[PDB]
């Protein structure tokens, strides 16, 4: 469920160039503080000093972004079953997603299948019904809207 | 050479002896190394032994061939050899022996060969084997000291010895604990603050301490030995970081104890401002001889001497303990309590005052807000007994016309004058506390106090009146009475003193500037002697600081009462530190930076690299902006510590000045201001770029701190400097007025400016050292960082004295002639040759009666061998007083 997810929203064009101008003053002053300051005599018995003050010495911060390693196609094939809710899916669908799942059949309702899998973007006939129709929710955007 | 070919012996060698030496000798490169480390088995041992004879005979050749081609390629691995890493230590009795003619195999290599890296990589061998073989090492010494041949390598050859041991590689524990140390100090003295210094060990301070006590008497006389030290501590201090620093001192203090000569240990005794040391010192330097001679007289003037107090009085923490204890050996009761007491010291300042001569009195104009500038100039000019008589005497003139804390002030002002008088001046004093409006009547007090720090024996004691006063409502009367009782009380450790130090009798009844003077008041108890540990001091600063937002100049004057308080050891400051951290306050982080660089000093290590940091981009407030621009100058040190070191520190300074001024449009109008104090509080040898640099910019643009800051340092000597300020001040006063306040200011420094040739100067010498804890520098530059407009600062403003004595009255002896020795001076210098501790005692030849013009002519070596007499007191940084132990009775005065 989570090789094809949502990604995060956007660092977009607008922050980039607004962020540097905040990050250039932190950035000289943190510096230039933090390296400077020494309060240690390595010529001593002891290691540093064994505090007289409080130091303004220092250390920097490390902050990554998150990726995964090189692939177009799913991350683990995965045998264990997960909940798929109607467009809006387990999280996300891409269309390899389909091809790595041997489901895409239900018998978590009321309802089981006539049919078994379908291919990639494709139709599938839930059986439901006795053999010909009957209603079902409205998941469809046009009933919920009006 | 680690070959069984032979160049060690897997067998007895003697062919190779004779013919590799000439070239580069091969033969001892694999002898002393490789056959030593890698076979300590026994028998193999003894085959290197009976070759150790041979070994003693290569010397002599190998000093024939000498060549710097010759001597190059030979030896490079020998000097890298440790023997506790060939484990080589581990069978003593042949190993000992080879190392007999291993060590004059290193000597030609180390100093001869004059590159840098010769000397390292030999340091590292010389060490490690002289600790493990002691006693031994020492004959070991010797025999290189006289020489196989007698050449060129003689004159190093002491020096190389102590070089070596600096090192002090593997054990720093020793083997010995008198160290290899002892016969080379006599020869050389150069090279062991070297070794103090860089080692910076509590344990290298013990070593020196034991071969110092022993070597006073025995190895020649005690004045040479006692000259040593001195010397020897003055480099080391600087190296060690700041907790240690105090065990150093004390350490230092048993030396001095026994020995003959005072000075050095009562420097060491201030440094710390302790109760129990100083005593513990004092009676010491009495006991030697129960005479009246150098000793007492010594201790006496001395320790008395030093600064602590803005006030003339000096220390007087020492004063009430030293007392009782010198009256019951009895000398006679008024001899000694005499030169303890002030008394003494009220005539000699009378006398000096006509050579100097005088700017004549501060008045300038008694009617508008020029009154005001009038009273104040009295009291800075002169913390001492005037020619200005005339102006104070007549009250009703100068002090009436005053307006609001001016009033207050101008009381003040008049005690200064009258100070070093109270066998009639006391009358007037107390006219003025029965009368009129409480600004006056405070005033009367705090004058009181300065008028009776003139005796300790006290005549109708201002001590009673200051009690019930501060108690006394009116913010205005309390603010002025607690002052006045922070002189009158003293340094003293009374119980009188610690009482009351204990309740806030002070302002905290205001959200103003006004109430900040509450911590400065309890500071002004202790004046510069060290904390009791008080917690009412400490709470005081966190209440008054975090309810304004509103007032800068509010927030920083609570840590820099606290500073006062705090003045006193390396250990006790981290304490009383802690207290404060637990709650947390932007306005705080002010008094960390303060706190913090007042602890750091007596270390150019911590010192200095937290005199550079700075964030000034946020805020212009306390919060994030901190002192920065203003601790740029690096003054606490050039106070505290070293001759040399406030020469360099200034050389750093002149730079920081361009890094301010470009930086911001803002930070320039506040660098002026702070770097103009530089130059007062820590009395550079450089008057070249900053007194032409301030007056330039004043024409530029109408500013009147500039005017103020300069003046403090045109006080020092008064027609050096003053030639420059004095012209800019007058040009800019007559030709710029932008409000009767602005000229006020612009009069005050002009008149404060002048007062000839070094008169009652400033130095923040001790005048026996200045490696010593100074006076309080610290009430100037609150006066300096702030506008000088505020009329709430009035009261603290009139004393920001920080003089010393214009005494150069030749004692340490009981002989008691005025004018001194013959010394050596250079007065046509910026920098120097010698500032090791005592300058050159050639130069160029001054004995003359008028008072010494210093920090531009600094340099005063004392001379008295060719006169026979002999210094006690050698130069450590003094300006004022010679001490000397006098053959004769009376001493020579010269021209030059």
């Amino acid at each position: 469920p989570s090789t094809f997810a949502y990604p995060a929203p956007l660092e977009v064009p607008k922050e980039k160039e607004k962020e540097k101008v905040s990050t250039a003053v932190l950035s000289i002053t943190a510096k230039a503080k933090k390296k400077e300051k020494e309060k240690e005599k390595k010529e001593e018995e002891k290691m540093e000093v064994d505090e007289a003050e409080k130091k303004e010495e220092k250390e920097k911060k490390k902050e990554p972004e998150p990726n995964f390693q090189l692939l177009d196609n799913p991350a683990r094939v995965m045998p264990a079953q997960l909940k798929v809710l109607s467009m809006t899916e387990t999280c996300r669908y891409q269309p390899f997603k389909p091809l790595s799942i041997g489901g895409i059949i239900i018998l978590k309702d009321t309802s089981e299948d006539i049919e078994e899998l379908v291919e990639p973007v494709a139709a599938h006939g839930p059986k439901i019904e006795e053999e010909e129709q009957e209603p079902e929710p409205p998941e469809p955007f046009e009933y919920i809207d009006d | 050479m680690e070959e069984g070919g032979r160049d060690k012996t897997p067998v007895q060698s003697q062919q190779p002896s004779a013919t590799a030496p000439s070239g580069a000798d091969e033969k001892s490169s694999g002898k002393e190394r490789r056959d030593a480390g890698e076979k300590d088995k026994e028998q193999e041992l003894s085959e290197e032994d009976k070759q150790l004879q041979d070994e003693l005979e290569m010397l002599v050749e190998r000093l024939g061939e000498k060549d710097t081609s010759l001597y190059r390629p030979a030896l490079e691995e020998l000097r890298r050899q440790i023997r506790s890493s060939t484990t080589s230590m581990t069978s003593v009795p042949k190993p000992l022996k080879f190392l007999r003619p291993h060590y004059g195999k290193l000597k030609e290599i180390y100093e001869n060969m004059a590159p840098g890296e010769n000397k390292c990589f030999a340091a590292d061998i010389i060490s490690v084997l002289a600790m493990t073989m002691s006693g031994e090492r020492e004959c070991l010494k010797y025999r290189l000291v006289g020489s196989q041949e007698e050449l060129a390598s003689w004159g190093h050859e002491y020096v190389r010895h102590l070089a070596g041991e600096v090192a002090k590689e593997w054990q720093e524990l020793d083997d010995a604990e008198k160290a290899q140390r002892e016969p080379l100090l006599t020869l050389v003295k150069e090279i062991v603050p070297y070794n103090m210094a860089h080692n910076a060990e509590h344990e290298a301070c013990d070593l020196l301490m034991e071969i110092e006590q022993v070597d006073m008497l025995e190895k020649d006389i005690d004045e040479n030995a006692y000259s040593k030290v001195c010397l020897y501590l003055t480099s080391c201090v600087n190296y060690v970081p700041e907790p240690e620093n105090s065990a150093l001192l004390r350490c230092a203090l048993g030396v001095f104890r026994k020995f003959s000569r005072f000075p050095e240990a009562l420097r060491l005794a201030l440094m710390l401002n302790d109760m129990e040391l100083v005593e513990d010192i004092f009676t010491s330097c009495k006991d030697v001889v129960v005479q009246k001679q150098m000793a007492f007289m010594l201790g006496r003037h001395g320790v008395f001497l030093e600064l602590s107090e803005d006030v003339e009085e000096y220390e007087d923490l020492t004063e009430i303990m030293s007392n009782v204890q010198l009256n019951s050996n009895f000398l006679a009761l008024a001899r000694e309590l005499d030169i303890m007491e002030p008394k003494v010291p009220d005539d000699i300042y009378k006398t000096h005052l006509e050579n100097n001569r005088f700017g004549g009195s501060g008045s300038q104009v008694d009617s508008a807000r020029m009154n005001l500038a009038s009273s104040f100039v009295n009291g800075f000019v002169n913390a001492a007994f005037g020619q200005d008589k005339l102006l104070t005497d007549d009250g009703n003139k100068w002090l009436y016309k005053n307006k609001d804390h001016g009033m207050l002030s101008a009381a003040a002002s008049l005690g200064m004058i009258l100070l070093w008088d109270v066998d009639g001046g006391l009358t007037q004093i107390d006219k003025y506390l029965y009368s009129s409006e409480d600004y006056i009547k405070s005033g009367a007090l705090l004058a009181c106090g300065i008028v009776n720090s003139g005796v300790r024996n006290e005549c109708d004691p201002a001590l009673a009146l200051l009690s019930d006063y501060v108690l006394h409502n009116s913010n205005t009367m309390r603010l002025g009475s607690i002052f006045g009782l922070g002189l009158a009380y003293a340094g003293s450790n009374r119980e009188d003193v610690l009482t009351l130090l204990l309740p806030v009798m002070g302002d905290s009844k205001s959200s103003m500037e006004v109430a900040g003077v509450t911590a400065l008041a309890c500071g002004m108890i202790a004046v510069g002697s060290c904390n009791g540990d008080v917690t009412s001091t400490i709470l005081q600063t966190i209440m008054e600081k975090s309810e304004t937002e509103l007032k800068d100049t509010y927030a920083r004057w609570l840590p820099l009462g606290l500073g006062l308080n705090h003045l006193g050891k390396g250990e006790a400051i981290e304490a009383i530190l802690a207290a404060l951290e637990v709650v947390s306050e932007p306005f705080r982080s002010f008094a960390n930076t303060l706190v913090d660089v007042c602890a750091y000093a007596g270390s150019g290590n911590v010192l200095k690299v937290q005199q550079l940091l700075h964030i000034c981009s946020e805020h212009f407030d306390s919060k994030e902006k901190e002192e920065d621009k203003d601790k740029k100058e690096k003054k606490d040190k050039d106070k505290k510590e070293a001759p040399a070191d406030m020469g360099a520190h200034q050389g750093v300074a002149v730079l920081g000045i361009a890094l301010i001024a470009m930086g911001e449009e803002i930070g320039a109008e506040m660098a002026l201001r702070t770097f103009g104090h530089l130059l007062r509080y820590g009395e550079p040898t450089l008057r070249r770029a900053v007194p032409l640099a301030l007056a330039l910019i004043s024409v530029s643009n109408p500013r009147l701190n500039i005017l103020d800051t300069l003046s403090k340092f045109s006080h020092d000597a008064d027609p050096e400097v003053s030639y420059n300020s004095i012209f800019a001040m007058g040009m800019v006063g007559s030709g710029t007025n932008n409000a009767r306040l602005a000229a006020m200011l612009r009069q005050l420094a002009q008149y404060h400016a002048k007062d000839p040739n070094n008169l009652f100067m400033v130095r923040l010498a001790q005048g026996l050292t200045h490696l010593g804890k100074g006076t309080l520098t610290l009430c100037p530059y609150h006066s300096d960082r702030q506008l000088m407009s505020q009329v709430a600062v009035a009261g603290l403003l009139t004393v920001l004295v920080s003089f010393l004595d214009v005494r150069n009255i030749i004692l340490g002896k009981s002989h008691y002639v005025l004018y001194g020795l013959v010394a050596a001076m250079q007065p046509r210098m910026l920098v120097t040759f010698d500032e090791e501790l005592r300058p050159l005692p050639v130069s160029v030849r001054v004995g003359q009666a008028v008072d010494v013009v210093g920090q531009a002519g600094k340099p005063k070596t004392i001379t008295g061998f060719q006169t026979h007499t002999t210094p006690v007191l050698l130069a450590h940084g003094e300006r004022a007083e010679l001490a000397t132990e006098e053959f004769l009775p009376v001493t020579p005065i010269l021209e030059g």
